[PDB]
């Protein structure tokens, strides 16, 4: 995996040694080259995981997340180079360096063979996101956004640190490949109960679980665009990745300890979708939609059937692309009206038709329109939960109803109706903005043609 | 015929011929504890390094 870590680290002399007008072009170009190279991780096998070294491996779960991570960096560079156009040159290079350092921590978070190195990288990803939110954020409450970001993600991860070292002292190793073959059945006891909670609540915060989700509609709202993109596309998915690694060790105590968290996620996907139906803030609507879609991923990990894990990894990749595109659309209108109020500027198809087409595509992929991989993930999680309990189809279908409702209400409110009379700075769509929308949507549309690469280790 | 000893003589350390045996254990010390075994053998390198969680050296 070192052949991607070293070009990611060479992006730092590539961004600090550039000409002052060339720092976006060079970083965009070479991060696109690294993302071109990221497809060499697709050397997967039906029996064996692609085990590089003692430190790194990449099975079919980490591989689409790595391609998505290495693809998201040029899109963040394109998205952030307008609102930072009046920034200091040194602060601009520091922003680019925080994005590169975050990519560096992510691409060896997903390839961590050993779980405490996963923990070190998994908590190292906070600090660039911390600096991005609480340096280049927008309004006054960006410091309360990162404070509840840093507190929730560390108070959940702190019992995880004791839990992984307890596995280290008892089993002998935190290699995932070793613990595939040395896993013991975890019985029913109170010690094993708090063991399960310590191993799970960190990723429950990072997904987020309903009830633990209150950091997210402030950390996504008060972030700049690259921060919101990476938060909704990768940093939520670190929790699903960690759960799919850690529920190997938590059997069969999961089969009766997962019930209250299955109830929390199955009801919070209804609650947060209803909350999306009544958001005045567009970026908050996309944030609560992200919570509502990750609740299904929590359910599919906690019921641990093969169809559930396939649907959960498909839904993580699909939702990463879709929510990144929706935040970029919301920023494209925030760069014109300077407000995130959704009811402020309406009728924008009368002024921006092609951007309204990108809004339509992102809304249709939001509500899981077939044959997108959004619907593949949504549908497989619904199949596995119907197998889990037949009564859960009511909550699943009701969630899908409310999902289509808030998706098309966002489409109607932002794009349709009568336009606003007292707003006259609505520029034509730049080539950069449509390039950003197309580089989101076209990979998402192409992954419907060959969906098997994003269906995880047990396709 | 007794000559008084000169200055220095009565403080000399003399030798005494005895016919009693030397006390082999005047302190009545019991058996001493056996010492901890020392290290012996050459120093091979650490098997796969520090073994600290993921550090391969
Ligand atoms: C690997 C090789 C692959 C080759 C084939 C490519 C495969 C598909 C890739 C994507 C294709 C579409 C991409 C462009 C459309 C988006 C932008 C747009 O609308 O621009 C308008 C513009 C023309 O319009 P305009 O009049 O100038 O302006 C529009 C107005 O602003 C007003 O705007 P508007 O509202 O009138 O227009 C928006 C309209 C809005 O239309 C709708 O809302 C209706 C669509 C939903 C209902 C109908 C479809 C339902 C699903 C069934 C069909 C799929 C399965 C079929 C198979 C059999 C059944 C299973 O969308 C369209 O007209 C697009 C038609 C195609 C829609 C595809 C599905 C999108 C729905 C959401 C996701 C659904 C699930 C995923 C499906 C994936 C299929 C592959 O289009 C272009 O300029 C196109 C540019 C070239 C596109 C190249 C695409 C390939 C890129 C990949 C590169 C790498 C591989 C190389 C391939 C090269 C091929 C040449
Ligand atoms: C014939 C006679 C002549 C022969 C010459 C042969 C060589 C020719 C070239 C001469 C130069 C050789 C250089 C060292 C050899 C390569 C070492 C290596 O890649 O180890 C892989 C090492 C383990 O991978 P592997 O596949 O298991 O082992 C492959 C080999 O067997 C590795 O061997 P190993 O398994 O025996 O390694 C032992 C162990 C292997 O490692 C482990 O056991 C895993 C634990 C490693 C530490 C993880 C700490 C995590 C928490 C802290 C994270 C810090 C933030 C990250 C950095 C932020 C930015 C500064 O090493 C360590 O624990 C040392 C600590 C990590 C330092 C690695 C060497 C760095 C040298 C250059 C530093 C330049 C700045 C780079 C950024 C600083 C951080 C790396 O990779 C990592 O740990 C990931 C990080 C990447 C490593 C550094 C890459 C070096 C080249 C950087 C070029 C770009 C610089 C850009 C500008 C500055 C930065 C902005």
């Amino acid at each position: 995996m070192l052949k991607y870590i070293i070009p990611t680290m060479m992006l730092m002399p590539l961004t600090w040694l550039s000409k002052n007008s060339m720092i976006w072009i060079n970083t965009t170009l070479h991060s696109l080259l690294i993302s071109l190279t990221s497809l060499l991780l697709l050397n997967q096998f039906g029996d064996n995981s692609l085990n590089f070294s003692l430190t790194f491996f990449s099975d079919s779960l980490s591989t689409p997340l790595l391609i998505l991570t290495m693809w998201l960096l040029p899109l963040m560079l394109m998205a952030s180079q307008h609102h930072l156009s009046k920034e200091n040159l040194a602060r601009k290079k520091l922003f680019i360096s925080m994005l590169i350092l975050l990519q560096l921590f992510l691409i060896m978070t997903f390839t961590a063979t050993e779980l405490i190195f996963f923990y070190i990288m998994f908590e190292a990803t906070l600090v660039p996101t911390l600096i991005i939110i609480t340096r280049w954020g927008n309004q006054t409450e960006r410091l309360n956004a990162g404070l509840y970001f840093l507190f929730y993600t560390l108070a959940g991860s702190l019992p995880l640190l004791v839990a992984l070292i307890y596995i280290q002292n008892t089993m002998g190793s935190l290699n995932f490949l070793i613990l595939q073959y040395w896993v013991q059945p975890m019985p029913n006891s109170w010690s094993n109960t708090f063991m399960w909670l310590a191993c799970m609540m960190a990723f429950m915060v990072k997904m987020p679980l309903y009830g633990l989700h209150l950091w997210l509609p402030k950390a996504h709202v008060e972030a700049p665009i690259a921060g919101s993109m990476v938060l909704a596309a990768i940093l939520l998915k670190l929790g699903g990745y960690g759960m799919m690694r850690i529920t190997l060790l938590l059997n069969p105590i999961t089969d009766f300890m997962a019930y209250p968290f299955i109830m929390l996620s199955l009801w919070g996907m209804i609650m947060t979708s209803s909350i999306c139906l009544r958001q005045t803030d567009l970026k908050s609507l996309i944030a609560y939609s992200s919570v509502s879609h990750m609740a299904l991923v929590i359910v599919a990990i906690l019921i641990q059937t093969p169809w559930s894990y396939m649907g959960a990894t498909a839904l993580m990749i699909a939702h990463g692309l879709t929510s990144s595109m929706l935040f970029c659309l919301a920023n494209s209108n925030y760069e014109r009206v300077h407000s995130r109020t959704m009811i402020l500027a309406r009728g924008l198809q009368t002024l921006l038709p092609l951007m309204a087409a990108w809004w339509l595509l992102a809304s249709l992929t939001n509500l899981a329109l077939p044959p997108s991989i959004n619907l593949i993930g949504e549908l497989f999680v619904v199949m596995s939960t119907f197998s889990w309990s037949n009564i859960t189809i009511i909550l699943m279908g009701l969630n899908m109803v409310i999902t289509a409702l808030y998706s098309l209400y966002m489409l109607i409110t932002t794009q349709r109706g009568k336009h606003t009379h007292h707003i006259n700075n609505i520029l034509p769509s730049f080539t950069r903005e449509n390039a950003l929308m197309s580089l989101h949507m076209l990979p998402l549309l192409l992954l419907s043609l060959n969906p098997k690469i994003i269906l995880g280790p047990l396709y | 015929g007794w000559v008084r000893p000169d200055l220095g003589e009565l403080s000399k350390v003399t030798k005494v011929k005895t016919d009693r045996p030397l006390p082999e254990n005047p302190y009545h010390s019991r058996a001493r504890p056996e010492p901890n075994p020392e290290v012996e053998g050459d120093l091979k390198p650490a098997r796969h390094g520090s073994r600290l969680f993921f550090w391969t050296m």
